[PDB]
This record gives structure tokens, sequence and C-alpha cells, in this order.
């Protein structure tokens, strides 16, 4: 269902506020830990001096219920960044008191506000509460997608509301938490707390926050319409981005007195599980890309690694794409054998990387669907799987399939191929080293040979994602580079993210390969418009291949094959965040680089400034030939 | 002890206002400890406040007070943390006090209130940014203005027009409202923009002239016409809490501070006047009707403080 928490600003007994909010089906609670009014002197006889207690007790409440329901909030008289100078010093004693009461308490999280531009000192406080201990507990930013400021009612006869548009102004929010969290250094402590209006801003104003680590949504009472049977409820505007925010998982914070007084709380709680029961549905894919939303993997290579029985498994359990290969090698067979000669032609067919036979079985399929004739040899480098492989073609296929264990590079095969079938493409296409394999083994392919596929092509596209930036940083290892997370790729279901600009093709392959003199070496330069105000945080990587003439394979979102969405797109993180103003173009530049040994991608951001040069000669991540 | 009357008065006093009469009107809350609650306490012998044995009435509050305001004679109207501006009626022997209405209109903690000059309207100021006007009768809420852009620290009715009423906020707006006009609000402050006004006091005579004070300690006498910031002083080391004038044909003006002192200054803004006598913040002031020099204090640290003024 749904996690939502009751946000309070007056707690008189905490026995019974808890309790009466959990009857009111609410998982947690929002509560000063001191009582907001209480403001407490530091400095100052004789108001210094005065006898306690400064708060209520621990010994009020379980450690559990301390630990699980209970978020605590600043008192709002603490403004550490005051031009007061008296007030900066008491807000910077209290802030810090609140904040150690809340570690004593254990509490998961604490909210504080970033309600206006300047929240210098209360950065510079935090960060000390941070540095003090390593503690677990989050700090929820709570920002409004609007400035108290840009809401006001225009009721100043001689402050009138400027009502000109204001593209920078209306993303002002946003450049609060922006220089907060990074005067805190991307402390992943520090989260946002997004406070919503009864008046949405552009939908540029909420493409803001795409990347940013929301862990709340806060809904004010006062933004819910009332339906004709008097029930609180929403605009279809304020509904859908309660569908954007279910998909990145925020908690929910009901904040504001019961204004649809009939009615008990339970109602404003009631739509929201309404929302989530009845929200556009997902796909298979979605349910496929289940636990793994933004979680990070080492691209494999099963080149220069020998691929685990469940890695193949995996591989195997999205049957569609083997329908295609069938289909592909089903045309090609026709293409070859006129139905003249179906019982004199039959084709050597080779699968080279045949891994545990799904496509020696997809060729055989093929073959009896095409009512022609083929001789099989199964090439497979990784004897583990030569072994699955070599019972398969006893126990089933028979002496028409010849297993062969070995690299396809050094095979001497006792004949030359009509065709060669590979499956030897990562998510960048050509990252598997399928280039350099397949090159290897074309002198075994007949001069009107065909390769299955013919064709492949990356393609790249800049991302923002403060969450996954911070995910990447996270990646720092003992006895290397500290900077080396930064300077490889990962596989990862990117998902809290924004995409800056349409995918443009990157590196492209053709198999066979004519070229006399043959350098599998690239350097692509990229022009990505981009339209919004925005952080580069890096670089979405897909492909697509040919298999055979309109038969293709896909990862990339705008031609994305059906039932391949189990198969992960990869990630090229840049080591400095880069800031881009709308209107500027982000230029990248990517080399394929490569030895006897090693291939691998170095790249660099060109404009709108210039980064380092990522993995000059593969010093932090190389793949294996 | 009378009846419905507790045991013990919440330690930090709030609000002290005495009627025509002389009786004293208290407001206390909890701040602290395990229960954040507040009471209403009438003490027709002022000399026994605070003990609550020697009360002529008192209630307990579901919440605490942030504010409070006397409605005529036998009415209290109370700002509580609850978001609630509540109406509370003095009984016909006024042995005990009923609450007569509890509005939660308001989304956060209500800070302020003042009753208008017709004494059938009020003006709530809140935490939540809005401001409210009440029609006490019917117990509704005729307008809700989102003027200010942070927490609404004061609200102060004209004296003599039902209309009109002065708003202070943390978004640095001293506001005049004038609920005649459809922009209904004004920004009225010196040429600098200048430390966050902090407490509204209209003169009782001059309907065109208020004092607002500071974050900063600094007391300030305001010209609607001249709309020039005339006199300002330096009274106080912290925050000015509260400015209450005296009954006085030309006026004294009380002053009160977090830290923790009192002042009476004349109507040239010079200081007559300097108590020391609480020991933590002084919540509130009013002069005695019966005599015009005797002033009551109260403070978080439970004194009720009665001072001769020279
Ligand atoms: C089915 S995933 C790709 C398969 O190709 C195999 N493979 C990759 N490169 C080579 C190569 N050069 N020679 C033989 N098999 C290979 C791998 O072991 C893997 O099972």
């Amino acid at each position: 269902r749904v996690s939502s928490g009751r946000d309070l600003n007056c707690v008189p007994e905490i026995a019974d506020t808890l309790g009466a909010v959990a009857k009111q089906g609410f998982d947690f609670l929002c509560m000063p830990v001191f009582h907001p009014r209480f403001k407490r002197e530091f400095i100052q006889e004789p108001a210094k001096n005065r006898p306690g207690p400064q708060t209520r007790s621990d010994l009020l409440l379980s450690g559990r219920d301390w630990n699980t329901l209970i978020v605590g909030k600043l008192s709002p008289w603490i403004r550490p960044d005051s031009k007061v100078e008296k007030i900066r010093r008491n807000s910077e004693a209290a802030m810090l008191q609140e904040l150690n009461f809340g570690a004593y308490l254990g509490l998961p999280a604490f909210l504080l506000p970033l309600n206006q531009e300047d929240n210098t000192n209360l950065a510079r406080v935090l960060t000390n509460h941070i540095h003090t201990g390593h503690h677990s507990s989050m700090f929820w930013m709570r920002v409004p997608l609007v400035a108290p400021e840009d809401l006001r009612d225009d009721i100043i006869e001689n402050a009138p509301t400027t009502h000109t548009e204001e593209y920078s102004g209306e993303e002002k929010t946003w450049m609060w938490w922006h220089n907060f969290r990074t005067l805190c250094d991307y402390s992943k402590r520090i989260a946002v707390a997004l406070e919503i209006g009864a008046d949405l801003p552009s939908n540029h104003v909420i493409d803001r926050w795409l990347g940013e680590p929301i862990k709340a949504a806060i809904l004010p009472t006062s933004i819910f319409l009332t339906n004709k049977k008097g029930f609180p409820v929403l605009s279809k505007m304020h509904q859908r981005l309660i569908f954007r925010l279910l998909k990145l998982e925020v908690q929910f914070i009901i904040t504001g007195t019961n204004h649809h007084s009939e009615k008990e709380f339970c109602s404003y709680l009631q739509y929201l599980e309404y929302l989530s029961q009845n929200r556009p549905p997902p796909n298979a894919y979605e349910l496929f890309a289940k636990g793994y939303e933004d979680y990070l993997q080492s691209p494999l290579q099963p080149l220069m690694d020998n691929l685990e029985s469940q890695t193949y498994e995996v591989f195997e359990k999205d049957p569609i794409k083997y329908s295609q290969y069938q289909q592909a090698i089903y045309k090609c067979l026709l293409d070859r054998v006129p139905e003249e000669e179906k019982d004199t032609n039959v084709q050597v067919l080779m699968v080279l990387g045949a891994g545990r036979g799904p496509l020696v079985n997809a060729s055989l399929r093929a073959a009896k669907q095409a009512d022609r004739r083929i001789k099989l040899y199964a090439v497979e480098k990784n004897p583990n799987a030569v072994v699955t492989l070599e019972n398969w073609q006893f126990e089933e296929w028979g002496s028409q399939v010849t297993v062969v264990s070995s690299d396809m590079r050094e095979w001497v095969a006792p004949e030359k191929a009509d065709i060669i079938v590979s499956e030897l493409l990562g998510s960048f296409a050509d990252n598997e080293l399928s280039p350099e394999c397949l090159d290897g083994a074309q002198h075994f392919l007949k001069d009107d040979g065909v390769s299955i596929p013919g064709e492949y092509t990356s393609f790249l596209a800049p991302i923002s994602s403060s969450k996954l930036y911070n995910e990447v940083r996270a990646c720092r290892e003992k006895d290397r580079d500290p900077e080396a997370q930064f300077e490889m790729p990962y596989v990862v279901r990117l998902h809290n993210f924004h995409q800056l600009s349409a995918p443009q093709p990157c590196f492209t392959f053709s198999h066979p390969n004519r070229d006399p003199m043959i350098d599998n070496n690239r350097y692509c330069t990229l022009e990505f418009p981009v339209e919004v105000n925005t952080v580069l945080h890096g670089f979405a990587g897909y492909f697509e291949t040919v298999l055979y003439q309109d038969i293709t394979l896909s990862i990339r979102p705008e031609t994305h094959s059906p039932g391949m969405f189990s198969w992960f797109p990869i990630l090229f993180p840049i080591k400095q965040p880069i800031t881009v103003r709308e209107g500027q173009t982000i230029c990248v530049r990517f080399w394929r680089c490569s030895n006897s040994k090693k291939v691998w991608y170095e790249w660099a951001v060109t404009a709108p400034v210039c980064s380092a040069i990522h993995n000059p000669t593969g010093r932090s991540y190389t793949i294996g030939l | 002890l009378p009846p419905n009357a507790p045991a013990c008065m919440e330690r930090q006093l709030e609000a002290a206002r005495y009627r025509s009469d002389g009786a004293l009107l208290l407001g206390a809350s909890s701040l602290s400890g395990r229960c954040w609650a507040g009471s209403l306490w009438l003490f027709k012998d002022p000399c026994a406040a605070p003990n609550e044995g020697f009360c002529s009435a008192g209630v307990q509050t579901e919440a605490g007070v942030a504010d409070l305001t006397w409605v005529g004679e036998r009415g209290i109207l109370v700002a509580s943390d609850s978001g609630a501006v509540e109406l509370w009626e003095l009984d016909e022997n006024e042995t005990l006090i009923v609450s007569k209405f509890c509005k939660y209109e308001h989304d956060d903690i209500v800070s302020t209130v003042s009753v208008l000059s017709s004494g059938t309207q009020a003006v709530s100021g809140s935490k939540d940014i809005c401001i409210k006007v009440w029609d006490l009768a019917q117990q509704v809420v005729l307008s809700s203005y989102r003027a200010h852009a942070a927490q609404v620290t004061c609200v102060a009715a004209s004296p003599h027009k039902d209309s009109v009423f002065l708003s202070c906020s943390e978004d640095n707006r001293i506001l005049l409202w004038d609920t005649r006009c459809p922009k209904p609000a004004s920004q009225i402050g010196c040429s600098a923009p200048g430390y966050l006004p902090t407490s509204l006091a209209w003169h009782p005579q001059q309907s065109e002239v208020f004092v607002f004070g500071d974050e900063n300690g600094t007391v300030s006498l305001v010209d609607t016409k001249s709309t020039s910031c005339v006199l300002s002083s330096a009274v106080h080391s912290q925050c000015v809490t509260g400015l209450v004038f005296s009954p006085h044909s030309v006026p004294f003006l009380a002053s009160l501070s977090e830290d923790c002192s009192l002042a009476v200054l004349d109507s040239s803004l010079s200081e007559l006047f300097r108590s020391q006598a609480h020991r933590d913040f002084v919540r509130d002031a009013t002069w005695s009707p019966l005599n015009h020099s005797l002033l009551t204090t109260v403070g978080w640290d439970h004194q009720v403080v009665h001072h001769v003024v020279p």
C-alpha cells in the first residue's frame, strides 16, 4: 500500500498523540522534541540559568517507538543564519542540542527547514552533527516546490506580486536545496522532504527535482478539494504528481488541521491509498526490474571471465530475444536455400559463444521451421558451459551438433561457415568485445557467409541524478585510486534520474568486417542540446543490433525491443557534477581504445565546461582480451 | 481552591490582562516536562496571584496558550498551540471558566490574537503565515489572508476603527490593514530594511501613530501620515516581545524583552523606570485600571510582579 506519517507542531501528551495517529492508520509521527515556543538562552543571565527539565523524558516511549515511529523537528525559532548575532549563537547552540537529543533518542529521521536562500550556517552546524559519531539517521530538508514569497495572496496595495514569467526564479527552491547539499558535501544522510502547495508551478519546476533524493512528500490538508459526498480529494495534476512520487517510493506526510471536519483524518489517508491501489499499472518488465532500481552492477566480461550457471539461466529467462534470433536464422536460411535445393543443400551454422545452447535450440527450431537442412557447430570457451552443452548434445541434439570447446579466435575449423550466430553483446553493445571475437572467427566464414548479428550500434544520453552520483561516490575501495569508482561503467536499472537529451549513436560495428586493415578503436564527438537547467552526473548507454534485415534487438527506450526490459542499460559517471543552463549544449567525447591485452573506454565532457579525461590508458577500468 | 480550578498553574506565564474592574486574567503554558498544555485563571485579588488556591476562577486548556485577550468583561479569546482560536466565557457568578467555542482553522500554532474596535470581531495570526478575521457571534472565519511569506509574530487591532489592524512577520513586513480596501494590506516601514519586527502597539488616543519593537531590542514610534521612522531607542539587549501603553492622558509605554527586563518610557521614548525583577523571559504587562501608576509583569520564572512607576 502506502507508507505515511502525521506532521504535528502541538503534542500535549506524546502517549495519547501517538496512539491517536495509530488509530488513524499513520505509520509514524513528525513532532518537536522540544516545545516549539520554549525558546532557550545559552549565554545571557539570568534566562541562561533557567531550571529544567529542558524537555520531556525518553522514558515516555519504548526505544523501539523512538527508533521507528518518531521523526523529530527543529523548533521554528531556531534561526542559525539570523543577521542578529545573539540569535545566531543561541540558534547554533539550540540546533546542536535538539539534534543531539534526536541522536540520544535513536530517531530514524529529523526534519529541518529550507525556508529561505541563505542556510550556510545551518548547513555548517548540520555537517558538524554528522561529523560527530558515524550514525545512520536521515535528515529530511523541508523545501517547498514554490517559495512562500511567490505563493502569497496579491493583497498588498503597494507590494504587487510580480505576475511576469520567471524561468530561473520559479526554480529558486531547487537552488536552495542544491547549495545546502553541496555545502554538506552530498552526505547520504541528507535527503529532501518536498512540500507541495495548492498551486503547482510549471512542469519545468517539478522536473528540476527528477534525480534528487526525495524520501518524503508533504501534503497540506489545504491543497485537498472536496467531492459531492464532501470527501477530501485532489486535482488531476496533483494526482499525476502523487503517481510520479509513488514510482520514487517516497513516504507521504499529512500536515495541517482537518478541513473536512464531518470526516476523520482517515479521510486524507483513505484518498492516498485509493490512488495507490488505483494507479496506472506498470508492466511485468517493471516487475522484472523489481528490486534493481539504481542498483550499481559490474558489467559482466564473459570473454575474460567464465559465467556461472545462474548467469546463463537469467540470460535464458527471456524467451522473446531467442524467438527473434530463431526468426533471423529462419529468414537467412530461406534466402540461401531455394525450395528446389532444400534436400541437396545443408548449410554450416556455427554458434560462436554457445553458452548452455539457447541459440543452438533456436538454430534447430529455425531449420525445422524453414524446412531446410543445417549442420551445427557449438563453440564455447567456458569449459563449465561445455559440460551443459555436451550433456545436451549426447542426450538430445545428437551428431548434428558438434560441440567445440575452444576460443573462436584460436579454433581451426574443419570447414567454412554459411552463417555464424552469436550473443556476445553487452548493454553498450561492443563492451564484451563482440568486435574482436567475431573478427578472429571471420577467416572461417565463407566468402558469401552471414554473421547474425550483422550490425550493432551503441547510443549515449546525458543524465542528471544526484542519487546515482552519490551511489558511485560511495564505491571507494582501499588499495586503489580514491576516484576509480567514477572512471568505470556500471550496469544499472536507472530509476531516480533525468535524461537531459535524446540518445545519439556512439559506436557501430559490422560483421563480416571487409576493411583490408581493421581498427576497432573509435573516437566519437556528441552534442546534446539541453532545454532545462540541471546538473550533469553521467551518461546512460544503450544499444541496438540488427540480427538480420528487419529483425532487431534494442534497449534504447525509443526503439526498445518487447520483453527485453530485464536487460538494463549502462552508466558512465563523471567525477565532478557539471551545471548546465537551459539552451546550453553538452558536448561529450568517447574513445574505444585497445592493446593486444585489453580494450577500454576513455571519455570527457568538453562543453558547457571541460571534465578531466576519464579512465586514461585503462588505469581504472579495462576489458580483458 | 475553586470548583473547576486546577491545583497547579503551569510554570510559563504567557499573558496578564486587567479587566476594567481591576480583576486579573492570567494565561499560562506548560512548555517543558511530560504534559504540554495551558490554563486560564481569574484573580479578583491580583496580589494573591500566582497562588492557585486564592483564585476567583481557573480552567485547563487542551494545549498551551501562545496569546490571550479579554472580550469585553466576561469573554477570553485564546491563541492555542493546537491551531485553534478558542472563545472562553466567564460564569454569571464568575466562579468557573467555560469554553464557548474552539475552532481549528489555523494549520499551525496560533501565535497572536487581537479584538477589533466592535468587540464582535477578532484577528488571529499564526506560524502558518495566514491572518484570519473572526465573526465572534457566528464563531466563523470571515476572511483568511496570506499576505506574509513567513510566521506572523503580532496582530494589533486599531483602538477605534473596526476595519483597521497592524501585523508583523519574519518576512520583515509591517502590514497596515483596512478590510474596506479590496487590497486590504499596505507595507509600512523606514527607508532601510532593518531588524525583524517583533512587537506592535497603537497609540491609544492618536489613531494614526503606532510603535513597534524589533528582534535587536530597538523600540520605534511611527506616524502612518509622515510615513517617516520618527523616533527609535535601543531599550533592550534582546528581542522586544511586548509593548503596552499606560491609561494616562499622555501615556507611558511599558517595554518587555527576552533580556528578562522591563522598561517604562515617556512619549519621547526616553526611559523613566527599569525592573530586573524577573529571572526569566518577561511575557506581558497590564496597567491597573484602579491605580494607573501600578503595572503587573508576568515571566516564565512564574513571577507575578506589581510595579509602582515614578
Ligand atoms: C552466451 S553469453 C556469450 C558466450 O560467449 C562465450 N565466449 C565469449 N567470447 C568467446 C570467445 N572468444 N570464444 C569462445 N566463446 C566465447 C562466453 O563464454 C559466453 O558463454
